[PDB]
């Protein structure tokens, strides 16, 4: 099917240029859908409307973003790319991709949406996260604490995505010193304590930290 | 020797209507027209006659470029032995036709949000119009048998109609700027070749 | 300029009919189309309502869109509204100039959810952490419908009011929520307690876990 996802750098520092390239798959920027537009969302704000650009170099821009907003169309890798010069601090949300259809009468029909990433525009010593282990009725519950990271983007799946049943992923929250913390458990029977090893799985995209524990 | 005018004539800032499209006669230059590529990408590249990839090395007799902006779902119209309104009314290709129609999306140039008037096409007419015939006439077409005498009766109708051009509007109602480059292979003479 | 305005937040008994509103602050809505994408807390949004009279496959019949050129607004009727249905709705529509321009976003609530109770969990520290000389309690909390819960630790002997973190609540992916509270100390102040326990203060009651610092 026609799936769009995000990429690019989890972190810019403010005044460079945040630039984040939206891969497209079963679908090229052709005649399919004629528009691929970009949406961003600010942590707990509306949707905002960036600009969406044709294969033919028409573009679209938002009208109180002209100035930084830059859309580019590369179709031979089937990616169009967005450059948002001069970051400022309100600029932290989740940028998305959604192809829009214009074969109808009139533009409509914002079909398929990408996954989003969050981009902070803060330069704050971006350091590595930790893990740390949770030591454990016919079922219990355990997991794997994780501190010390600013970026908020971390995945917990457990088991690469294997025994998915009982997991709770709780919200970070933002501690004095300006990093999160995470705790992920996984609700399981106490019958088997001793077999199925809890081997707990992070990846941090933005620092390319993949780090495993029991 | 000097480069022939393709670009002056592609980056045009007014375009023509249809129904009075624009000709321009390219003559005495080098016909180089690997600078035609330096647009966008094209939404019809179609050659009659030759080929896109060996312009450059062929020689021709007469070049003529007719300019002329048209909605997106009535491109297909222009091509040797086709049929609709634009094809009779407005604008028709020779079957013996020896040319590419190149065409391209131009919604930032020729739409308005109030709408773009200034584009229009013929309705209707008497009969169908010949092989690069241009019919600049706006007396008003009468379609019933009593006379109109040039009112708008109930049975009768302006010739022209204008174009809507929106921006909103969809990819068959945009506006495509469209570049159809007649070519007279070398029949008599030989005066306009390519580089070498 | 095409900003639409949507109320701020709306509520409405289950199985009943929910309408939002979606008013242009200027221009015409009847000039462009009006889409409405459900976004649920933590994921995408997806396309409900669009070219303000068609339904897409697979979407409820639950939903349906409507246009009032009278007062240059649209609107969505929602019958029979159910759990899954709370949900962020932003409608849509397109500015004369090529311009698209997204609403502000309706709050939907189902106020026929029953009431429900907090998980209260806490687990030691790991030995990693003790060897590194610190130590964070992880108190954690979960399944609880009213969004005022409040954490609250003891010394067995005083109130702790030392740095603690506390996690705003936010919805779940089945219309709950979550909470956590990290307690950090130094490992000394750790071992030389007699026990810890996370107070989990809820809508008149409260649920504890007095865990002991020995193993």
């Amino acid at each position: 099917q026609v799936q769009l996802q995000e990429s690019g750098p989890g972190l810019v520092s403010p005044s460079q240029t945040l630039s984040l390239t939206c891969t497209v798959s079963g679908g090229s920027i052709r005649n399919e859908v004629y528009y691929w537009s970009w949406i961003r969302q600010p942590p707990g704000k509306g949707l905002e409307w960036i600009g969406y650009i044709h294969y033919s170099g028409n573009t679209y821009y938002n009208p109180s973003l002209k100035s930084r907003v830059a859309i580019s169309v590369d179709t031979s890798k089937n990616q169009f790319s967005l450059k948002l010069n001069s970051v400022t601090a309100a600029d932290t949300a989740v940028y998305y991709c959604a192809r829009v259809s214009v074969g109808g009468r009139l533009v409509s029909t914002f079909d398929y949406w990408g996954q989003g990433t969050l981009v902070t525009v803060a330069s704050a010593s971006t350091k590595g996260p930790s893990v740390f282990p949770l030591a454990p009725g016919g079922t219990a519950a355990l997991g794997c604490l994780v501190k010390d990271y600013f970026p908020e983007p971390v995945t917990v799946s457990w088991n690469s995505g294997a025994l998915t049943s009982g997991v709770h992923t709780f919200p970070a929250v933002l501690q004095s010193s300006g990093l999160y913390s995470l705790s992920s458990v996984v609700t399981v029977p106490s019958s088997s304590l001793g077999t199925q090893t809890y081997i707990c799985n992070v990846n941090h995209k933005p620092s390319n930290t993949k780090v495993d524990k029991r | 020797t000097n480069l022939c005018p393709f670009h002056e004539v592609f980056n045009a800032t007014t375009f023509a209507s249809v129904y009075a499209w624009n000709r321009k006669r390219i003559s005495n230059c080098v016909a180089d027209y690997s600078v035609i590529y330096n647009f966008a990408p094209f939404f019809a590249f179609k050659c009659y006659g030759v080929s896109p990839t060996k312009l450059n090395d062929l020689c021709f007799t007469n070049v003529y470029a007719d300019s002329f902006v048209i909605r997106g779902n009535e491109v297909s119209q222009i091509a040797p032995g086709q049929t609709g309104n634009i094809a009779d009314y407005n604008y028709k290709l020779p079957d013996d036709f020896t040319g590419c129609v190149i065409a391209w999306n131009s919604n930032k140039l020729d739409s308005k949000p109030s709408g773009n008037y200034n584009y229009l096409y013929r309705l209707l007419r008497k009969s169908k119009l010949k092989p690069f015939e241009r019919d600049i006439s706006t007396e008003i077409y009468q379609a019933g048998n009593k006379p109109c005498n040039g009112v708008a009766g109930p049975n009768c109708y302006s010739p022209l109609q204008s174009y809507g051009f929106r921006p909103t509007y969809g990819v068959g109602h945009q506006p495509y700027r469209v570049v159809v480059l007649s070519f007279e292979l070398l029949h008599a003479p030989a005066t306009v070749c390519g580089p070498k | 300029e095409f900003m639409l305005t949507q109320p701020h937040s709306v509520s409405e008994s289950p199985e009943m009919t929910v309408t939002i509103s979606c008013t242009g602050s200027s221009g015409s809505i009847a000039d462009n189309y009006v889409q409405w994408y459900q976004q649920r807390p933590g994921s995408a949004p997806t396309t409900v309502i669009y070219e303000n009279y068609q339904r897409p496959s697979g979407v409820p019949n639950r939903f349906s869109g409507s246009i009032d050129s009278s007062s240059n607004s649209a609107s969505l009727t929602i019958s029979g509204l159910k759990t899954e249905d709370e949900a962020d709705y932003y409608c849509q529509s397109y500015d004369n100039s090529n311009v698209a321009v997204f609403g502000g976003g309706t709050q939907l609530t189902v106020l026929g959810q029953p009431k429900a109770a907090p998980s209260v969990t806490l687990f030691p520290p790991s030995s990693e952490e003790l060897q590194a000389n610190k130590a964070t309690l992880v108190c954690l909390i979960s399944d609880f419908y009213p969004g005022a819960v409040t954490v609250a630790w003891k010394a067995d002997s005083s109130p702790v009011k030392a740095g603690v973190e506390t996690t705003t609540p936010s919805k779940q992916s089945n219309n709950k929520y979550a909470a956590s509270s990290y307690l950090s100390l130094t490992p000394e102040q750790w071992k030389s307690h007699r026990s810890y326990s996370c107070q989990v203060t809820h809508e008149g009651s409260t649920v504890e876990k007095t865990v002991a610092p020995t193993e």
